[PDB]
C-alpha cells in the first residue's frame, strides 16, 4: 500500500519522505527512489484470525525450527484477539 | 653514580604525540561508575575509571550517521585507586575534575518488623 | 627521587645535544629543499626547523629533552637517507588546512568548541 | 547439462537475446540466471 | 569432570616449581618473584637492572639451555606507576619446555638491550620502542619499523585512541597526500558488555 | 577421459606415467549434490539425571598462579624437564 | 654484483590488528585471525582456539579434535603448494604455478563446503568447531589424496632434478644451526640446518600425537634442502589426511559447556535456558578467567605463537602475535651476504615470507 | 668411530672428544673456585660438572657416553661445556648471589588491577 | 620419526660416473622436463567457460544480504539488536520504535557492504533467521554509494532471492 | 563494643548484632544473589535465591533474612550452596516465556545475568509453560506479566515508599497474579521506579519501549534541574 507526496516522492513503509524545500531530492535526479511495495503491516492484516478451543496456544510460526521462538498466548480477554509478539498471527478463544 | 636526581614535576606531554589543543581544551574526568539501577549487581562500580566531555556528533548527509571530530570520544581508561588516576591524569597535561566514591550506608534488616505490635512499620500484605 | 639517567646527567649537556641536533638540521635543510624539488625555499625551511626547536622549549626535565633529541635524531636520519617522501617532508607545513580561528567571536560563530 | 564432460563443464546456459527490454544478443550477463535456475546451475542441487 | 574440563598436569606443576626454586635460589640479586600458572606456565617477574645476567644464565646454563628466544613483548597498564610491563618468553630445545621473564619499566627509565644475548630482539625492541616508546639502551638501530615515517605517538599505548589523530587523502591543488586532523563519517560506536555480576570467586580481590 | 587411445599412449609416453588411473579432473565419480538429511548425536551432558552444572564447570575450577617465591641444604640441581630423547631413524622410508 | 647490506622495510602493511582485538570480544576477534597469514588460515584459528581453550579451562570433543588436525593438514597442503610454486615462480619457472593451483582451488572447495567461505572459514572456534562436516565430503577429500600424490610426483619431475633449478638453490643461505637458533627461527628454516624440532612431534595438541609421520631433517641449510623438506611435508601431510580420515569418531563437535559454545538453534527456539545463553553469547561473550598464555603450535611457516593476556572480561586486554616471518625477515640480512641480487629474491622466496603476518 | 657428519651444520666433528671435555670441565671448576662457597650457583654448577666429569671418565667409548650423558652429539656436549665456562666468567663479573637490589612497588605484579 | 632428506652419497664406479657423464653432456633430465610438459600439453584443461558456466558452490555460502519473511508477508526481524552486537566490523546499524499496531519493528536497518567482512555472524545470531547471506556474489558496483544499503534495499533483495534462500535454509538448517 | 564475630568462608569479620548473612556476606565483598531482596525494601524472603549453606548445619537458611550469631560460618561457594542456586534458578526458568529477543530487558536482566552466573545450561522441562493476561496500569508502565516472577518489589514499593497500596497479589498457587484486580490506573509521582526495581521485563517504560538496548547506550552522570529537590 504505497503513498506518493505532493512532491511526487513515493512515502515507504516507515513514514519517511523527503521535504519539499529540502535539498536532498537532488541524490534521486536522473534516478530513482528505492522503495518495497509490500508492506508487511498491510499484510499481516489480511491474515484471518485463528479460532481455538483452549484458553491458552502455542505459537512457533510454523516449520518448527524454522521459525521464531516458540511463545504461550493466553486467550482470557473476550473484548480482543491474542496476538503473538513474534510473527503477529493473532488467536481467539472459541467460548 | 647511575643515578641522576631531578627535582622538576613530571610532565611528558612533549613525547605523547597529542595535538595540544586535545590537551589544553579538554576536562578529564576521574569517577566511580555509578550502578545502573536496572540491575542489583555491584560489580561494575570497583574500579575508578577517567573519561573527557564529550564533543559534537552530527547526522552524515548521506546516510543519517553519527559522524564525529572527536579522537578522545571512545577513550575510558581504568585504574585501580584515585591517586593513580590522578598522577596519570597530570602526567599527561589534562586537567581534570575528581568525584568522590558513593558508597551506600549500611541499614537495619529485621523480618520482625513486618509483624510489629504497635509500630508503623507493619505490613498490609505480604 | 633519584632516577636512571638516558644519556644527559643535568641541563648542561642535554644543551649540548639540543644545539648539535640543531646545528645538523640547519645544515641538512638545503640539501632536503634541493633533493626532495620543494616548493619552499631554504629560509621556510629554517623558519619551520626553529619553530619546531621553539615550540619544544618549556621542559626542564634532562630524561625528557633527552628522549626529544634521540627523536630528531631518527627524524634527521630517516630525511639525510631517503626513506621520507616529498609528502612526509611536506606534512610539516599544513597547507591544505583550513585557517582555525583563534579569537572568541569567530568560534562562537561556527560552532560549540571551545 | 551433459553428464560426460567433468564436473564444472556439466551444467550450462545460452542466454536469451531479450530480458526486460534490453538486447542481449552480445551482452550476456552473470545476473541474468533467475533464482529458481541459479540453484541449479551452480551445483547447489541436482534437481532442475 | 571428564568429558568438557581441561585435564590438569602435575607433574609438570612439580617440576616448573622445583626449577623456579632453582632459579630464584641461584639469582636472588634480581628475581623479585616466582609463579607457576594453572596450566603449568612459569613466569619469573625480576628487576630491570637484571635483565642480561637472568637471560645470560638461562641461555648458557647447562641445566638451563633456553637458546630460543620465541617473542618479546610490552604490556601497557596505565595504573601502574611503571606502566610497562616487558615479556621475554624463551624457548629450551633440550629439555623441551618454555620460561617466561618479566620485567618492568615506565615512559622516561631505559631499559637494556638484550640483542647481545639474542638475535631477535634487535627487531623485536624495535618493534617495542616504535609500539610503546619504551627506548633501549646499547641498540644497534633503533628507529621505527613498522608505522609511518611521519608518524607522532605511540599507537599501542591505551591512551592513544583507536583511530588516530590524523588521516591521509589525496589532494589535487598540491597534487600530493595530505594528512588531515581525523574525522569520521561514522563514529565508532562503543558497548559495555561488562556484567554487573561476579564471575569467578576466585580471583576476588580483597575490599580496602 | 575423452582422449583416443593414440593421445592416452603418447600422453602415457611422454609423462613417463599411468595418467589415466589418476585423472586430475573430476567426473561422477563424487558425491551427489544432494543429499540425505542428517541427525547429528547430542553431547554427553544431554541427559535429564545427575547433569549438575557445579561438578563439570571448567572456567570455576580454574586457580590463581601460585606463587612460589616472593619478596613481599645439598639438594640437588633440578632441570626444567627430564632431558629429550633422541629422536629414531624412520623405519618407513629412512632416506639412508 | 655482490650485496654487502639488505635493509628490509616494513610496515606497508601494519594494519594495526591488536589494538582491534582489545576493542572487541573474543568471537569477534577470531576473524582477524583469519586473515593473519592469509594462506594457513585453518592454522591460526587452531592457535588462537588452543590459547582461548587452554585459558578457559576446557578441552574439544574428539570428533572436532579430528577436524582440527585434518583441515589443520589440508592447510599445510595449501600453503606448501603456495610457497613452492610462488618460489618457482619468482626464480622463472610459471608452469607448476598453474599444475598445483588446480589442486589449491580443489582444496577450497573443501573449505567453502566445510564453511561457507573459499579463504577465511571462520571454521575452528573456542570450543571445537562451529558446523558438522556435510554428508560425502570425506569421500572427495579422499579422492582428492589419492591423486595428490601424482601431482607431487609431477611437480618433483619438473623440480627436483633440474640443472637450473638447483644451481640457484645449492649453496644460497647457508645458515649454522646456532646462529638459526640464536636468530629466532623456527620450523623449515630450523630443519633445514639439521636441527631435529617439531612442535607437533615435542609438544603435541590435539589429537597429533595418535598419527604417525615422518619430519624431515635438511644436512646443509641451504634453499635446496628447504625446498626438499617442504614437499617431503607436503607428503607426510597426505599421509596424515589418509589417518584422519580412516580415525574419524562419531559424536558432537562443540563442547557441552553452553556458557562457552553456543546451543543448537532446536534448542534455542524450545528452552528458556538456551534462549538466554544464546543471547549473552552473541551480545557479551563469555567471560575468560584472568590469566596470561602463551599458546605456540606449528603452522606451515613455523611456530605461530598467541600471548594472550586476559584481565577477567569478555574481552582480552592483550593479544600479541609472534609470526615466524619476523624473525625470518630479520635474519635476512645476514642470509644475504656475500651473494647476488638474484640469490636475494631466492632468499627471500626460500623464506615463507607472508607481510600479513609480518607488519600485522 | 670416526662420525662423518654431526648432522648440524656449521658444527665440525670433533676428532678427540675425551681430552676436550676433561679439558674444559676442569678449566670450569678452576673458574669456579674463585666463587664464594655460600653462592648457590658455585654448588649447582659443582655438582652437575663434577657428575659429568666422572661420567665422561668412567666411559671410553663414545657412543655410549653419547647415550648416558644425555646431551645429543658428543659435539655439543662440548660446546655446552664452553658455554658453561663463559657463563662462569661473566657470572665472577656480575656477582648476583648479593641480597635483592631494589623492591618492587606494592602492586607492581598484580593482576588483575 | 625423522628421515633424511638429501644425504644420499654419489657413486664412484666407473657404470654411475659415466651415467653422471653422459647426463652432463647429452641433456637428459631436461629431455624429461621438456617430454613431460608436452605431455601436460596434450590434456584437457580445466577451463569453464565463464559466464556461461559457473564454479561448484555450497548451501552454505555467504555472499549478498538480504532480509525474509514468514510465509504469511510480514517480515521476520523483530529489532532485537544482536545481529549489530555480534558484527565484528560494526557494518550494521539498527534503529527501532513500535509501529502503528505496536509490532516491535525496525525503521532503520543499515548494513555497510564496504566494511562488512561476510562473516556469516549476523545470520547465525538471529534468533528468527530473518538476516540472511544469500547465494548471490555477482553485485558488483560502478559507484561506492551504491554499497551502502538501506532496508528497503535488503527487503528488495530477500523478495529478489527467497525462492532459493529458502531451499538453502532448507538444506542446512539440520546441521545448525 | 556489642559486635559480634561471624566467619565468611573462613575469613573472621565484625559485625553489629541484627546483621544478616547477606550483610555479613557483603561486608568482605561477596554479593549473593537475590531476586526479591532489596535493600530500601522491607524483606519478603520468598524468592530463595538466596539460600546459603551454614556449616554444621543441615539445612540451608534464606541469607536475606537470616541474622547471624556468633561462631557462624558461611560458606558462599560450596557445593550444596551451588546445588540449591542452580534448583531455584531452574525453578524460575521453568515458567519464564520465550521472549528475550522482543523484551526491553535484554541485555541488562538480572534473572538472564545470575542465570548465566549461578544456573545451569539446559533445561529439563519438557512441559507447557503459563500464560498469564496482561494489565492496564497507565500510560507510563507497559505491563507484561507473563514475564513476572512473583518477586512481590511491586506491593512493597507500592504500599512502603510510595504509599499507595493499590498493588497486590491475588489467586493462589501458580495461578497467583499480581496486578490490582480491577482497571485502576496506579498514577502516582513516583510510578516509574517500579519499572527500575523490577528485576525482569515485567514492567518496562512505554516511551522507552523498543527504541534502544542497554549495551549501545552510553551514560553520562548529570543533574535533574526539574525541581529544586537536584
Ligand atoms: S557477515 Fe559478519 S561482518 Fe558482515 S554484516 Fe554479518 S556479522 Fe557483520
Ligand atoms: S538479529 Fe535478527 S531479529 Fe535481531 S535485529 Fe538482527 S535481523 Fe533483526
Ligand atoms: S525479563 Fe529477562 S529473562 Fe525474561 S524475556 Fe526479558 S530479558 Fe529474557
Ligand atoms: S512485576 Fe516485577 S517487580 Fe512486580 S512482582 Fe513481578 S517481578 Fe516483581
Ligand atoms: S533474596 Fe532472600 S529469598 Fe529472595
Ligand atoms: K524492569
Ligand atoms: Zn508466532
Amino acid at each position: 500500500g504505497v503513498r506518493t507526496s505532493p512532491t511526487g516522492e513515493k512515502v515507504t513503509h516507515t513514514g519517511q519522505v523527503y521535504d519539499d524545500e529540502d535539498y536532498r531530492r537532488v541524490r534521486f535526479v536522473g534516478r530513482q527512489k528505492e522503495v518495497n511495495e509490500n508492506f508487511a503491516i498491510d499484510l499481516i492484516a489480511e491474515q484471518p484470525v485463528s479460532q481455538v478451543g483452549s484458553r491458552v496456544i502455542s505459537c512457533d510460526g510454523g516449520g518448527g525450527a524454522l521459525g521464531h521462538p516458540r511463545v504461550y498466548i493466553n486467550l482470557d480477554k473476550e473484548t480482543k484477539t491474542g496476538t503473538c509478539g513474534y510473527c503477529g498471527l493473532q488467536f481467539r478463544q472459541q467460548h | 653514580t647511575q643515578l641522576i636526581t631531578v627535582d622538576e614535576k613530571l610532565d611528558i606531554t612533549t613525547l605523547t604525540g597529542v595535538p595540544e589543543e586535545h590537551i589544553k581544551t579538554r576536562k578529564a574526568r576521574i569517577f566511580v561508575p555509578a550502578r545502573n539501577n536496572m540491575q542489583s549487581g555491584v560489580n561494575n562500580t570497583k574500579k575508578w575509571k577517567m573519561e573527557f566531555d564529550t564533543r559534537e556528533r552530527w547526522e552524515n548527509p548521506l546516510m543519517g550517521w553519527a559522524s564525529t571530530a572527536d579522537p578522545l570520544s571512545n577513550l575510558v581508561l581504568t585504574f585501580s585507586t584515585k591517586e593513580d588516576a590522578i598522577a596519570f591524569a597530570e602526567k599527561n597535561g589534562w586537567s581534570y575534575d575528581v568525584e568522590e566514591r558513593k558508597v551506600p550506608k549500611p541499614k537495619s534488616k529485621s523480618y520482625g518488623a513486618n509483624f510489629s505490635w504497635n509500630k508503623r512499620t507493619r505490613v498490609s500484605t505480604k | 627521587t633519584s632516577v636512571k639517567p638516558i644519556f644527559s646527567r643535568d641541563m648542561n649537556e642535554a644543551k649540548r645535544r639540543v644545539r648539535e641536533l640543531y646545528r645538523a638540521w640547519y645544515r641538512e635543510v638545503p640539501n632536503t629543499v634541493h633533493l626532495f624539488q620543494l616548493d619552499i625555499s631554504v629560509k621556510q625551511g629554517r623558519d619551520k626547523v626553529r619553530e619546531m626547536f621553539k615550540k619544544n622549549a618549556h621542559v626542564t626535565d634532562p630524561r625528557v629533552v633527552d628522549l626529544l633529541v634521540i627523536k630528531g635524531k631518527m627524524e634527521l636520519e630517516e630525511t639525510i637517507n631517503v626513506w621520507k617522501q616529498r609528502t612526509h617532508v611536506m606534512r610539516f607545513f599544513h597547507e591544505t588546512e583550513a585557517p582555525r580561528p583563534k579569537d572568541f567571536l569567530s568560534k562562537f560563530y561556527v560552532g560549540h568548541d571551545p | 547439462e551433459d553428464n560426460k564432460q567433468f564436473f564444472g563443464r556439466h551444467r550450462w546456459v545460452i542466454y536469451t537475446t531479450e530480458m526486460n527490454g534490453k538486447n542481449t544478443f552480445w551482452d550476456v550477463d552473470g545476473s541474468m540466471v533467475p533464482p529458481e535456475w541459479h540453484r541449479w546451475l551452480h551445483c547447489m542441487t541436482d534437481d532442475p | 569432570t571428564r568429558p568438557t574440563v581441561r585435564p590438569r598436569n602435575d607433574v609438570a606443576h612439580k617440576q616448573l616449581s622445583a626449577f623456579g626454586e632453582y632459579v630464584a635460589e641461584i639469582l636472588p640479586k634480581y628475581v623479585q618473584q616466582v609463579q607457576v600458572s594453572c596450566f603449568s606456565e612459569l613466569e619469573i617477574c625480576i628487576h630491570p637492572d637484571g635483565v642480561i645476567p637472568v637471560l645470560t644464565f638461562l641461555r648458557d646454563h647447562s641445566n638451563a639451555q633456553f637458546k630460543s628466544l620465541a617473542d618479546l613483548t610490552a604490556v601497557d597498564i596505565p595504573t601502574r606507576q611503571n606502566r610497562f610491563e616487558i615479556v621475554y618468553n624463551l624457548l629450551s630445545l633440550r629439555f623441551n619446555s618454555r620460561i617466561r621473564v618479566k620485567t618492568y619499566t615506565d615512559e622516561l627509565t631505559p631499559v637494556e638491550s638484550s640483542v647481545s644475548v639474542y638475535k631477535a630482539a634487535n627487531w623485536y625492541e624495535r618493534e617495542i620502542w616504535d609500539m610503546f616508546g619504551v627506548f633501549f639502551a646499547n641498540h644497534p638501530d633503533l628507529r621505527r619499523i613498522l608505522t609511518d615515517y611521519g608518524f607522532e605517538g605511540h599507537p599501542f599505548r591505551k591512551d592513544f585512541p583507536l583511530s588516530g589523530y590524523v588521516e591521509l587523502r589525496y589532494d589535487d591543488e598540491v597534487k600530493r597526500v595530505v594528512a588531515e586532523p581525523v574525522e569520521l563519517a561514522q563514529e565508532f560506536r562503543k558497548f559495555d558488555l561488562n556484567s554487573p555480576w561476579e564471575a569467578f570467586p576466585a580471583y576476588r580481590q580483597p575490599p580496602e | 577421459a575423452s582422449a583416443t587411445r593414440l593421445i592416452q599412449g603418447l600422453r602415457n609416453w611422454a609423462s613417463g606415467r599411468d595418467l589415466q588411473a589418476k585423472l586430475q579432473l573430476r567426473y561422477q565419480e563424487i558425491s551427489k549434490r544432494t543429499q540425505p538429511p542428517p541427525k547429528l548425536p547430542v553431547g554427553p551432558s544431554h541427559r535429564l539425571s545427575n547433569n549438575y552444572y557445579c561438578a563439570r564447570d571448567g572456567r570455576r575450577e580454574a586457580m590463581p598462579p601460585s606463587i612460589v617465591m616472593s619478596s613481599q641444604s645439598e639438594k640437588k640441581a633440578v632441570s626444567p624437564a627430564p632431558p629429550i630423547k633422541r629422536w629414531e631413524l624412520s623405519q618407513d622410508e629412512p632416506y639412508l | 654484483e655482490m650485496v654487502r647490506k639488505c635493509d628490509p622495510h616494513i610496515g606497508l602493511l601494519h594494519r594495526g590488528t591488536e589494538k582491534l582485538i582489545e576493542y572487541k570480544t573474543y568471537l569477534q576477534a577470531l576473524p582477524y585471525f583469519d586473515r593473519l597469514d592469509y594462506v594457513s588460515m585453518m592454522c591460526n584459528e587452531q592457535a588462537y582456539s588452543l590459547a582461548v581453550e587452554k585459558l578457559l579451562n576446557i578441552q574439544p570433543p574428539p570428533r572436532a579434535q579430528w577436524i582440527r588436525v585434518l583441515f589443520g593438514e589440508i592447510t599445510r597442503l595449501l600453503n606448501h603448494i603456495m610457497a613452492v610454486t610462488t618460489h618457482a615462480l619468482d626464480i622463472g619457472a610459471m608452469t607448476p604455478f598453474f599444475w598445483m593451483f588446480e589442486e589449491r582451488e580443489k582444496m577450497f572447495e573443501f573449505y567453502e563446503r566445510v564453511s561457507g567461505a573459499r579463504m577465511h572459514a571462520a571454521y575452528v572456534r573456542p570450543g571445537g568447531v562451529h558446523q558438522d562436516l556435510p554428508l560425502g565430503l570425506m569421500d572427495d577429500i579422499y579422492e582428492f589424496s589419492k591423486n595428490f600424490s601424482l601431482r607431487i610426483d609431477e611437480l618433483e619431475e619438473m623440480l627436483t632434478n633440474n640443472r637450473i633449478w638447483r644451481n640457484r638453490t645449492v649453496d644460497i643461505g647457508v645458515v649454522t644451526a646456532e646462529d638459526a637458533l640464536n636468530y629466532g627461527f623456527s620450523g623449515v628454516m630450523l630443519r633445514g640446518s639439521g636441527i631435529q624440532w617439531d612442535l607437533r612431534k615435542t609438544q603435541p595438541y590435539d589429537v597429533y600425537d595418535q598419527v604417525e609421520f615422518d619430519v624431515p631433517i635438511g644436512s646443509r641449510g641451504d634453499c635446496y634442502d628447504r625446498y626438499l623438506c617442504r614437499v617431503e611435508e607436503m607428503r607426510q601431510s597426505i599421509r596424515i589426511i589418509s589417518q584422519c580420515l580412516n580415525k574419524m569418531p562419531p559424536g558432537e563437535i562443540k563442547v557441552d559447556d553452553a556458557k562457552v559454545s553456543p546451543p543448537k538453534r532446536a534448542e534455542m527456539k524450545t528452552s528458556m535456558e538456551s534462549l538466554i545463553h544464546h543471547f549473552k553469547l552473541y551480545t557479551e561473550g563469555y567471560q575468560v578467567p584472568p590469566g596470561a598464555t602463551y599458546t605456540a603450535i606449528e603452522a606451515p611457516k613455523g611456530e605461530f605463537g598467541v600471548y594472550l593476556v586476559s584481565d577477567g572480561s569478555s574481552r582480552p586486554y592483550r593479544c600479541k602475535i609472534k609470526a615466524p616471518g619476523f624473525a625470518h625477515l630479520a635474519g635476512l640480512d645476514k642470509m644475504s651476504k656475500g651473494h647476488m641480487l638474484a640469490d636475494v629474491v631466492a632468499i627471500i622466496g626460500t623464506q615463507d615470507i607472508v607481510f600479513g603476518e609480518v607488519d600485522r | 668411530l670416526l662420525k662423518k657428519t654431526t648432522g648440524l651444520v656449521g658444527l665440525a666433528v670433533c676428532e678427540t672428544p675425551h681430552e676436550r671435555l676433561k679439558i674444559l670441565y676442569t678449566k670450569i671448576l678452576d673458574v669456579l673456585g674463585h666463587i664464594p662457597k655460600n653462592a648457590a650457583y658455585r654448588k649447582y654448577t659443582e655438582q652437575i660438572t663434577n657428575e659429568k666429569l666422572s661420567i665422561v671418565k668412567a666411559e671410553p667409548d663414545v657412543k655410549k657416553l653419547e647415550e648416558q650423558l644425555q646431551g645429543g652429539q658428543i659435539e655439543e656436549v662440548i660446546l655446552q661445556a664452553e658455554n658453561e665456562l663463559s657463563l662462569a666468567r661473566k657470572m665472577i663479573q656480575w656477582k648476583p648471589w648479593e641480597p635483592l637490589v631494589e623492591e618492587p612497588p606494592a602492586s607492581q605484579w598484580k593482576w588483575p588491577i | 620419526t625423522y628421515k633424511y632428506v638429501n644425504l644420499r652419497e654419489p657413486s664412484m664406479d666407473m657404470k654411475s660416473v659415466t651415467d653422471r657423464a653422459a647426463q652432463t653432456l647429452l641433456w637428459t633430465e631436461l629431455i624429461r622436463g621438456l617430454g613431460m610438459t608436452l605431455s601436460y600439453l596434450f590434456r584437457e584443461p580445466a577451463t569453464i567457460n565463464y559466464p556461461f558456466e559457473k564454479g561448484p558452490l555450497s548451501p552454505r555460502f555467504r555472499g549478498e544480504h538480504a532480509l525474509r519473511r514468514y510465509p504469511s508477508g510480514e517480515e521476520r526481524c523483530i529489532a532485537c539488536k544482536l545481529c549489530e552486537a555480534v558484527c565484528p566490523a560494526q557494518a550494521i546499524t539498527i534503529e527501532a520504535e513500535p509501529r502503528a499496531d505496536g509490532s516491535r519493528r525496525t525503521t532503520r536497518y543499515d548494513i555497510d557492504m564496504t566494511k562488512c567482512i561476510y562473516c556469516g555472524f549476523c545470520q547465525e545470531a538471529c534468533p528468527v533467521d530473518a538476516i540472511v547471506e544469500g547465494p548471490n556474489f555477482e553485485f558488483s558496483t560502478e559507484t561506492h554509494e551504491e554499497l551502502l544499503y538501506n532496508k528497503e534495499k535488503l527487503l528488495n533483495n530477500g523478495d529478489k532471492w527467497e525462492a532459493e534462500i529458502a531451499a538453502n535454509i532448507q538444506a542446512d538448517y539440520l546441521y545448525r | 563494643s556489642n559486635l559480634i564475630e561471624v566467619f565468611v568462608d573462613g575469613q573472621s569479620v565484625m559485625v553489629e548484632p541484627g546483621t544478616t548473612v547477606l550483610q555479613a556476606c557483603e561486608k568482605v565483598g561477596m554479593q549473593i544473589p537475590r531476586f526479591c531482596y532489596h535493600e530500601r525494601l522491607s524483606v519478603a524472603g520468598n524468592c530463595r535465591m538466596c539460600l546459603v549453606e551454614i556449616e554444621k548445619a543441615p539445612k540451608v537458611v534464606a541469607a536475606c533474612a537470616m541474622p547471624v550469631m556468633k561462631g557462624w560460618n558461611i560458606l558462599t561457594n560450596s557445593e550444596k550452596t551451588k546445588k540449591a542456586r542452580e534448583g531455584v534458578m531452574e525453578f524460575l526458568l521453568a515458567n519464564h516465556p520465550l521472549d528475550c529477543p522482543i523484551c526491553d530487558q535484554g541485555g541488562e536482566c538480572d534473572l538472564q545475568d545470575q542465570s548465566m552466573m549461578f544456573g545451569s545450561d539446559r533445561s529439563r522441562f519438557l512441559e507447557g509453560k503459563r500464560a498469564v493476561e496482561d494489565k492496564n496500569i497507565g500510560p507510563l508502565v507497559k505491563t507484561i506479566m507473563t514475564r513476572c516472577i512473583q518477586c512481590t518489589r511491586c506491593i512493597r514499593f507500592a504500599s512502603e515508599i510510595a504509599g499507595v497500596d493499590d498493588l497486590g497479589t491475588t489467586g493462589r498457587g501458580n495461578d497467583m497474579q499480581v496486578g490490582t484486580y480491577i482497571e485502576k490506573m496506579f498514577m502516582s509521582e513516583l510510578s516509574g521506579n517500579i519499572i527500575d526495581i523490577c528485576p525482569v521485563g515485567a514492567l518496562t517504560s512505554k516511551p522507552y519501549a523498543f527504541t534502544a538496548r542497554p549495551w549501545e547506550t552510553r551514560k553520562t552522570e548529570s543533574i535533574d534541574v526539574m525541581d529544586a529537590v537536584g
